[PDB]
């Protein structure tokens, strides 16, 4: 597999699972609790094709 | 490498947090104390030792040489 060369990359930011919104506003926060939160584009996965 | 995000449901909840702080602190405490003051008694039995065994020998000396 291949992921995010955090040298060679000029704008890398190691992000914690904290602060990673992907699919908010529609799941529970680091837990399988209901939804919540609002809908936004998203920072995790870092995008490695395109 | 670099691991660790445990500290979620740490921030999550502050007596978890304070209880980690005072098992730092104890842990602290006994490891510290128990290492140094074994290490003492270690040092103080084998001086102990030595310093018995020449007193001996410093009695026996001046047994030996009777003015």
């Amino acid at each position: 597999r291949q992921v995010v060369d955090d040298t060679k990359y000029k704008d890398y930011q190691q992000v914690g699972i904290l602060h990673q919104h992907n699919n908010s506003g529609f799941v529970g926060y680091l837990a399988p609790t209901m939804r919540e939160g609002q809908a936004y584009p998203a920072n995790f996965p870092y995008p490695l094709i395109g | 490498t670099a691991r660790g995000i445990v500290t979620d449901f740490a921030f999550l909840s502050p007596l978890a947090s304070s209880a980690a702080s005072r098992s730092s602190a104890r842990d602290d405490k006994l490891t510290a104390l128990l290492a140094q003051l074994d290490s003492l008694t270690r040092e103080l039995n084998v001086v102990s030792q030595q310093l018995l065994d020449l007193r001996q020998q410093v009695s026996a000396l001046k047994a030996s040489s009777p003015p």
